[PDB]
RNA sequence: UGAUAAGAUAAUAAAUAUGUGGUGUAAACGUGAGUAAUUUUAUUAGGAAUUAAUGAACUAUAGAAUAAGCUAAAUACUUAAUAUAUAAAAAGGAUAUAUAAUAUAUUUAUCUAUAGUCAAGCCAAUAAUGGUU
RNA sequence: ACAUAUUAUUAUCUUAUUAUUUAUAUAAUAUUUUUUAAUAAAUUUAUUAAUUUAUAUUUAUUUAUAUCAGAAAU
């Protein structure tokens, strides 16, 4: 990742149970410093399902919250995700495939369940 | 001490003096800041003493490399040596790339084939530097009358001494020969004479692009007997005076052309007190065959 | 994932591991030249195996990078300068200027 | 001296303020 | 190619970071010596001088990228040319294709300008330990 | 009393370095400038080394001021 303002996650939590905020922060400060803004929280840990659930069809998920508005103005003004952000921000439908690279580039690979957005 | 080793060292001092760095050169080479230089102490490379200072350089006159040219051993390296040291200079140094001229390539190729016996690897850093002379701006040194009609006259001999006959390796190399010519100024039509006894002596018909035809144009030496004028005016047109003898003396048709001989009285008897160019040639050709 | 095929250039397991380099060459006898064993052992076991840590990480990405037709040139690890890191260079330097050219 | 030349230039200076001073006082 | 093999040229595949270059180390990390405040901390819906032809490095858009010298050579350095009172610049490399070194195309870099983003300088008001032996 | 250590200060002494400011050079380099040899090419021109000329940029020495530090005094 480039420039002075980036998009990547700072990691809190404990030894053995990491958790993340998403922040946009100065290039040069330290990981956990106090960033610019904090955008939202990853928690890379996927939700465990029983046995019946599994059965049953039910995909473990990974919970983000996120918030869009804020995102999509630091993108506008040429915030720089990492990589891992990018993938994030490309999997909530904010970042298309133009910022999918080579050895991620999912050109062929069947889709199971397309991106649903919904109000809860 | 001798004509050789005297030329040699004045040809190598130019080349040092070109070759030292701009900022150092006053410092070096001006003999008053002599004791600058020695205050600088700046160290000679090679990690040797410091560098003391050296006689101004001034510019080098062309019949230095003449003398040194003719100087070398029968079987020596030395020409060779000097001329990919010479020519490896950068292609900005001016005074380096500009000091030869067709004639010293016509005496290197001329003395090579008949004095020192390395012919090939004469045409061969010639062949491989041409590029590097036009990146340097000094094209005209591979000339039609000093470059090609001297190629062809050596190869009018190696065909002889060593019978080669081929009708394709001739054809190839003639095309090559011409396709290293960058001045293409034809002028005393001896050229077009040399290529046809190509053709008839190992049997095949040249054909070369832009080789017009023209017209026999000999300079006539006058029948003034001067000195320094005329020692140099025969040393100058001796290079057309070893392809009018090679032309005859190869092939009798070029007999037929009249103007040729006309060469030869003047050429000759010009300086007939003096030994005969093209017979010292010959001689040293067998020097070396016995070898 | 899937077995990719032998090539020409890499013919076999021996050829596999001479080409990725690294000294992996000394592990020609824990996969007995078998295509498969090269293309399904994972890292749990490699490390079964006595593969070490950075020999086996690599080889998994070399295997990566053949299943994907990308080459598996030898890439070398990074090296300090001739006369010492950055850190320890100036007076390496001057010690070695001091004995070499005096 | 330079410095020795600035001190009685402020010397002289701050004298006449204390004077000053007594007579505006 | 070189009439005998020393070299040169091109293509291909490797090697070199003990030669010249570029970028990176004003950060982060550690520590609490100094520091009682013309300087440091904290706070305010504070302020002007009414803060640079500063971008540091990404985003958007537009344009440009010229000639010599110096070094062995260059995206090194130097001097010039032309570009918002006007001032002030630059750089090529890789890969293809067509030509007879040049041109396009792709890709990655260089420079300038405008705005944004990030980020700077300065000032005020209020508060910040003990001793007047 | 005092012998010590530490720090600060200066109308004092010495002072690295640096900044700024003086004067000087038959100082160096580039260009200009006046001539002069040597050399080279061509049949005047170029180059190099000198001299004259100003200009810019440096260098050496030098004048003055400030300055790390040390000395002395307090
Ligand atoms: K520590
Ligand atoms: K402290
Ligand atoms: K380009
Ligand atoms: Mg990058
Ligand atoms: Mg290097
Ligand atoms: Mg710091
Ligand atoms: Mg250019
Ligand atoms: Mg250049
Ligand atoms: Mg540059
Ligand atoms: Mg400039
Ligand atoms: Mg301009
Ligand atoms: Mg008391
Ligand atoms: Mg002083
Ligand atoms: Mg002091």
């Amino acid at each position: 990742t480039c420039g002075l303002v980036r998009i990547r996650l700072a990691r809190f939590g404990r030894k053995n149970s990491p958790v993340y905020n998403i922040v946009v922060a100065n290039s040069r400060k330290a990981r956990d410093a106090k960033p610019i803004e904090v955008l939202g929280t990853y928690v890379p840990v996927p939700s465990p399902v029983t046995k019946r659930e599994l059965k049953r069809g039910v995909v473990p998920i990974k919970d983000v919250k996120l918030d869009f508005d804020r995102t999509k103005y630091w993108i506008g003004v040429g915030a720089q995700p990492s990589e891992t952000v990018t993938k994030l921000l490309r999997k909530a439908g904010i970042l298309n495939d133009a910022w999918a690279t080579s050895k991620n580039s999912n050109v062929n690979r069947k889709v199971v369940f397309e991106r649903m957005e919904t109000l809860e | 001490a001798s004509t050789g080793e005297i030329a040699k060292a004045k040809l190598d001092e130019f080349l040092i003096y070109h070759k030292t760095d701009a900022k150092l050169k006053p410092f070096i080479y001006r003999p008053k800041n002599a004791q600058i230089l020695l205050t600088k102490d700046i160290r000679d490379p090679k990690t040797r003493e410091p560098l003391q200072p050296r006689p101004p350089v001034k510019p080098l006159s062309k019949q230095t490399l003449n003398d040194f040219i003719y100087s070398v051993e029968p079987n020596s390296t030395e020409l060779l040596d000097w001329f990919k040291e010479w020519t490896g200079t950068s292609i900005r140094k001016r005074a380096i790339w500009t000091y030869i001229s067709p004639i010293h390539v016509q005496k290197m190729l001329t003395a090579s084939f008949f004095k020192i016996g390395k012919y090939a690897h004469m045409v061969g850093l010639l062949y491989g530097i041409e590029h590097k002379f036009l990146k340097a701006q000094n094209p005209s040194v591979f000339d039609i009358e000093h470059f090609f009609n001297t190629n062809i006259m050596c190869a009018l001999h190696r065909n002889r001494l060593k019978d080669y006959k081929d009708a394709e390796i001739a054809q190839r190399k003639l095309q090559v020969a011409w396709k290293k010519v960058l001045n293409r100024k034809n002028n005393t039509g001896l050229a077009n004479i040399l290529v046809a006894t190509l053709g008839r002596q190992i049997g095949f018909t040249p054909e070369l692009t832009g080789l017009q035809p023209v017209d026999i144009s000999l300079p006539d030496i006058p029948n003034s007997s001067s000195g320094a004028e005329l020692k140099d005016l025969l040393s100058k047109y001796e290079g057309i005076y070893l392809i009018a003898r090679t032309l005859l003396d190869i092939d009798q048709h070029n007999a037929q052309y009249l103007e040729l001989q006309e060469f030869i009285r003047q050429y000759q008897n010009a300086l007939s007190e003096s030994s005969d160019p093209y017979d010292t040639h010959l001689k040293a050709l067998g020097l070396l065959e016995t070898p | 994932s899937t077995i990719p095929k032998p090539s020409d250039q890499v013919p076999d397991v021996d050829a596999f591991l001479n080409k990725i380099g690294r000294n992996c060459n000394e592990l020609k006898d824990t996969f007995e030249n078998n295509w498969n064993n090269l293309f399904q052992w994972d890292s749990k076991i490699l490390k079964e195996k006595g593969v070490n840590i950075q020999q086996r990480k690599y080889i998994l990405k070399q295997v990566h990078n053949y299943r994907n037709n990308r080459p598996i040139h030898e890439i070398k690890l990074g090296k300090k300068s001739f006369f010492g890191g950055e850190r320890k260079r100036k007076a390496f330097t001057a010690k070695w200027k001091a004995e070499n050219k005096q | 001296s330079a410095k020795a030349v600035k001190f009685l230039k402020a010397q002289r200076r701050k004298q006449k303020n204390e004077a000053k001073q007594a007579t505006l006082k």
